């Protein structure tokens, strides 16, 4: 027979009837075609098993995955990789739009840090995209009163009332007259992409001396952070300056192309997480080279 | 774009907000 799956995107919900033998590719190619999304390499189908994310493997049967099989079997369509330059790599309208929504939520949920002034400018493009051009006779004072435009973090940094925020965002909003939906969403993305925590996947690790650290895996390379500073890495390894990443048991080794440069090894305990890290290393490395 | 650039706008926004803390 068939089994029903529910597919969750950033703004919609879909439901598909899958033959029992369907691999990830069957389901994934179908979702992308339905969306008219052509830059498929950025995206994947996500589910979460015991507080660790996992991605649908293409060459694997949907039901051989350890996703909860209680109907409907649910997957979240999300970007797994991020482009180095959004304006140039995101061509389809739906693609730009789903990145916009995935990134905006990261910011409002404070998963991606952004300075107060960046959050105000980002909000103004967000409202421009949703409400179109400004018109003071239609969008009367108080029309953004219940709209969620800023991270709670920035409003707890200022002696400012909500009306003061709304007044400030509206002024910047008015500055974007003439900008179409897609244009405002792309502008939002251009600002967001320069943020330090943008597009980076963080994993807690330990160096051989036993010191607890963070691994950052993003489009440009591997990064090592002190756990209290996710903004600025202590060490970076660009993808082109890396010879190989080997994995064994719970130990990673980063081997630089420059043989005189010491090797960097670290441990991670959870093996589900280590599999994820490798996919993210492999995929990001591939896209990095193919762009060059 | 009357604010010129994003690089300028971010600074305009930061300094006009700076009097609150």
């Amino acid at each position: 027979k068939t089994f029903t799956v529910r597919i969750v995107t950033m703004d919609a919900e879909m439901e598909f009837n899958c033959e029992m033998k369907w691999k990830g590719k069957d389901l994934f190619d179908l979702v992308c075609r339905t969306l008219g999304l052509r830059e498929t390499w950025f995206f994947g189908l996500q589910y979460t098993i015991k507080d660790t994310v996992a991605w649908l493997k293409m060459d694997k049967k949907v039901l051989d995955h350890d996703v909860s099989k209680e109907e409907p079997v649910t997957f979240h369509f999300l970007a797994k990789f991020y482009p180095e330059n959004a304006e140039e790599e995101l061509v389809q309208e739906i693609t730009q739009h789903l990145f916009f929504l995935q990134v905006k939520k990261q910011i409002l949920d404070e998963k991606v840090y952004c300075p107060p002034e960046a959050s105000v400018l980002l909000a103004s493009y967000a409202v421009q995209a949703k409400y179109g051009d400004y018109d003071p006779s239609v969008h009367k004072r108080g029309f953004l009163a219940q709209e969620e435009l800023l991270p709670k973090r920035v409003i707890n940094l200022y002696q400012m009332t909500p009306e003061m925020w709304e007044e400030r965002i509206t002024a910047w909003y008015a500055e974007h007259r003439g900008r179409a939906r897609d244009e405002a969403e792309m502008e939002y993305l251009k600002i967001a992409q320069d943020l330090e925590m943008y597009g980076v996947n963080y994993f807690t690790i330990r160096n051989k001396k036993g010191t607890e650290l963070l691994l950052g895996v993003d489009a440009l390379g591997l990064h090592i952070y002190d756990p209290e500073n996710r903004l600025t890495p202590k060490i970076s390894f660009p993808w082109n300056e890396i010879r190989n990443i080997s994995y064994s048991d719970k130990e990673f080794t980063i081997k630089p192309l420059d043989k005189k440069i010491d090797v960097f090894k670290f441990n991670s305990s959870k093996l589900r997480v280590n599999k994820l890290i490798l996919q993210l290393c492999i995929g990001n490395h591939d896209l990095f080279m193919r762009r060059r | 774009p009357k604010f010129g650039t994003h690089h300028k706008a971010l600074q305009e926004i930061r300094n006009s907000l700076l009097p609150f803390a």
